[PDB]
DNA sequence: TTTTTTTTTTTTT
């Protein structure tokens, strides 16, 4: 007896959030519908709310109970006691987005199972149907599942939409830019547009050749995130001691040539800046840095969970870097060792609902080609690194390979994969002296 | 088996029974179900030009009608010339089978009390005809 | 217990038939294979006789028995007695074709059932596989069956069949009052004289020096194809954003200098003229566009098929331009990458029966020669591009190269190659301000 | 499965 997959908690949590907040009912309705649940009474409840919204009446405990009682469904749903219990399960109405997505995902899986069951039924008893009929039926069903998903980035835009976008953006541009960003701020406005920030539950990846700013970029992301929020951030520096990492951060935040900090040839002005930086950091006190070497996926999970429980969640996790973690059990097949490491990190990321940034190296084949810009196939020992990654950024600096290149002090962030939104190139200015990246305020060359 | 095709062809193609040579000369015990096989031919000869329904009507109440209909539904062939050729091949198979049985009886005669020159060539010739077809 | 589909009687027929007759081997080998047999003993026997036949040796009970004995499969299949019974049972080999087709049908349904079980198992236990993974897996399995079933009658057809098909097509053309231009009208009468429109299943190539006439001419073809037809036309603008080319098209159809259009001025005197053109486009809804910079041959094929199986067939496809497409696997060698892209584009044109227009760049070797007129060999990263192309058009304007030129505003399209038809030159007037090409109503020259 | 080092043939800029 195989029980079809579902999510009872998501159903209960979604129902309660809708009861509490009504303005977000449209978002839930668009993402999921009544039929997307697994339990019939919950489908009945969703139908009740949809009817109420069609009439415009507010949705809450009193209105829901009234409608159910009038229609006789109050006893079917366990009465008003279960109606209150539905909201009691829901922590808050803001987190209804994740629960609705889970409900949709289970609904899609259920529909796939039903289609698979129908396919088996037809094949087992042809009834005279030709193979073409069976194949055509199977093909139509597959297209229905694939196409009955909505979402975005699903095809070529038609003409009517293009014309409206053309005229609309032409009119808006000559008045004001109207930047939205609307994302988990990374600190760089040009990067928020193409990523909408670091979305939780993802597994972001940063890759580049040795000495390309891979650790410099990641630290900048950690710093910017810490200032623009209140949740603690965690760092796993498996390569550099906490002292060296902190020295770079002081140079970056205070904009002081880091050579002076390393050699101690500072002056009064520099000491004034550093003192100012230390005051701000100690004011927040929400960064945790671990410099233990050769960790394992179990060890990082245990430590991350402990920090979250003590302070109530983690806003970001950074690892430097992927290939340095160790799995003694699978200590013979490096390829399987990396596969297990990547899988564990992804499982942890969704388990805690927190973005996880992991750095990675690249092969030497990149340097063999005439075009040295990285590609997703250059990841080192990439048994499954590309598969599990939800977002991959490459760091490139043409000045490294060409002294006379006009892109002096310009770094390109190449997005090689993404679940939502496009993929392109983001330019930035790299001030190595301060161990920092800055928004490319200069002439924003059109990206081809 | 060889019988099911034979009966299935006959029921599907009643006109084949007309061109069937006599079988009463040889005992029907040799081949199972052969007793009714000649009877169907005799029915066709008595009533030339009968549809499959008429052939089945004669034995609607018989206990073997279920097999006749079952084989009729089985191995349905739209081609008629192929069915005629197949029936000829099936009938040719029976002819040599009777000859093989005769050869077996001759061999038993040989092992019982030997053979002479006349008996040797007779059985020897019979083998060639069986081998030739 | 549900018995997997199969027909032992049908199988026993073909093995017995092949026993009696060897000539009909090719009649069954083309219809069934050893794996398709339901019972392993039949698979082993089929393998053994295949070895016997491939050696040019006769098939008979002694040979088949001997062959199985050497490989130790004599007893596994049943022994000498079992083979003898199979040979005796089958009356004749006349009907071995239907039996073989039945066996093939049983195997295909057996494979379908296993695929249905496979997809069902994955849905029950994703094991870390997302809904997309299951959707992709199911789609691949359906495609693999479809392609396996695709090659049924792919063989050396006789001339009698070929002639009958050809004469039917010729009579169709003769009856239809096409009066020239069998393909899509290009909009330029002089060009249609030599080309007779863009034929289906072709691979047209438009090539020229950088920023010479490429995107301007190609868009004019797209506009005319959409206006003079009722089938959707697809545009792949990998180089520049969809907003810019639409603006260029609006100028072309309105004959108003871009100038302000780029800036975004809705000047009343001109805005009235363009007014209605958007109305014409909106009512027709004949144009679909997708920049999506950095595509691959597979992605192009997927998007095209969806459009074809949604609105009904295609009218035209445009690629801007060829060299920008990428093949992830063949990244080490650029020469092979272009060969793969060119071969794929030709295959797509055959599949969807729609002309495919691709743009390409030339080499710097053109400048060295005194006569700076392109030839087939000037294509960039070329070699495979000119083998597969059915029609090649070069855009040339002597005004650019020689300021003292008589071809002031008179571009000329040089037909470098045409598989079915003559070659030559056609002169067109170049309206740069409107970014458009117009018929040369003036005194036209004659090709040498 | 991945990373490394050596030969030999082709095609392009
Ligand atoms: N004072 C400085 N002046 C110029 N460049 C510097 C200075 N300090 C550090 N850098 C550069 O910053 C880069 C950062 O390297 P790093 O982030 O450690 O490489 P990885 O990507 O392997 O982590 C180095 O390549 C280094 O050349
Ligand atoms: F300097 Al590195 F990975 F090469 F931190
Ligand atoms: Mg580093």
């Amino acid at each position: 007896l195989k029980v079809p997959p579902h999510s009872i908690e998501a159903e209960q949590s979604v129902l309660g959030g809708l009861m509490l907040d009504n303005e977000r009912w449209d978002d839930v309705a668009e993402r999921v519908v009544a039929d997307d649940f697994y339990t019939r009474p919950h489908r009945h409840i969703f139908t009740e709310m949809a009817r109420l919204q069609e009439s415009g009446s507010p949705i809450d405990l009193i209105t829901l109970a009234e409608s159910l009682e009038r229609q006789g469904q109050l006893d079917s749903v366990g009465g008003c006691a279960y109606l209150a219990e539905l909201s009691k399960n829901t922590p808050s109405a803001a987190n209804i987005s994740a629960y609705a997505d889970i409900v949709r995902e289970r609904a899609v899986v259920r529909e796939m199972i039903s289609v698979a069951n129908e396919i088996a039924e037809a094949g087992f008893d042809p009834q005279g149907r030709t193979s073409e009929d069976l194949l055509d039926l199977a093909e139509s069903r597959v297209f229905k599942i694939a196409e009955s998903r909505a979402n975005k980035d699903e095809g070529p835009k038609n003409i009517a939409d293009v014309l409206d976008a053309t005229v609309a953006r032409i009119e808006q541009l000559f008045q004001q830019p109207h930047d939205g960003v609307t994302g988990v701020n990374t600190g760089y406005d040009d990067l928020n547009k193409k990523t909408a920030g670091l979305q939780p539950s993802d597994l972001i990846i940063v890759a580049a050749r040795p000495s390309m700013g891979k650790t410099t970029f990641a630290m900048n992301l950690v710093e910017n995130a810490a200032m623009l929020q209140d949740k603690p951030v965690l760092i796993f520096s498996l390569e550099m001691p906490s002292e060296q990492i902190m020295m770079r951060s002081l140079a970056s935040l205070s904009r002081v040539d880091q050579t002076k900090i390393r050699t101690g040839q500072l002056d009064d002005e520099d000491w004034a800046r550093i003192s100012g930086t230390m005051g701000i950091l100690l004011e927040k006190r929400n960064i945790y840095i671990d410099d233990s070497s050769g960790l394992t996926p179990t060890e990082v999970r245990s430590r991350a969970r402990r920090i979250a429980r003590e302070h109530g969640g983690i806003g970001l996790i950074m690892i430097d870097y992927l290939q340095l973690m160790r799995v003694p059990a699978l200590s013979d097949n490096r390829t399987l060792e990396i596969a297990e490491i990547s899988r564990s990190l992804k499982a942890l990321a969704k388990e805690l609902n927190v973005p996880v940034v992991a750095l990675s190296q690249l092969n030497r084949s990149l340097e063999q080609r005439a075009d040295k810009r990285p590609v997703n196939s250059d990841l080192r020992e990439s048994g499954s690194i590309e598969q599990d990654a939800d977002l991959i950024m490459f760091i490139y600096r043409d000045e490294v390979y060409h002294e006379n290149s006009d892109l002096k002090g310009i770094a390109e962030i190449i997005i090689g994969k993404q679940r939502n939104g496009p993929i392109g190139t983001v330019r930035l200015t790299f001030n190595g002296q301060w161990s920092r990246f800055d928004n490319y305020a200069g002439p924003q060359y059109d990206d081809e | 088996t060889t019988m099911r095709i034979l009966i299935g062809l006959l029921v599907q193609n009643p006109e084949l029974a007309t061109l069937v040579p006599p079988l009463e000369n040889l005992d029907e015990n040799k081949l199972p179900g052969l007793g009714l096989f000649r009877e169907l031919v005799n029915t066709c000869l008595s009533q030339p030009g009968l549809t499959t329904g008429q052939l089945l009507e004669h034995y609607r109440g018989t206990n073997n009608a279920a097999t006749l209909e079952k084989l009729s539904m089985w191995d349905d062939i739209a081609d008629k010339n192929i069915a005629e050729q197949t029936f000829t091949d099936s009938l040719n198979h029976m002819f040599d089978s009777l000859l093989e049985l005769r050869q077996e009886e001759l061999i038993a005669r040989e092992r019982t009390h030997g053979l002479s020159n006349e008996e040797c060539l007779e059985l020897w010739t019979l083998n060639q005809e069986l081998a030739k077809k």
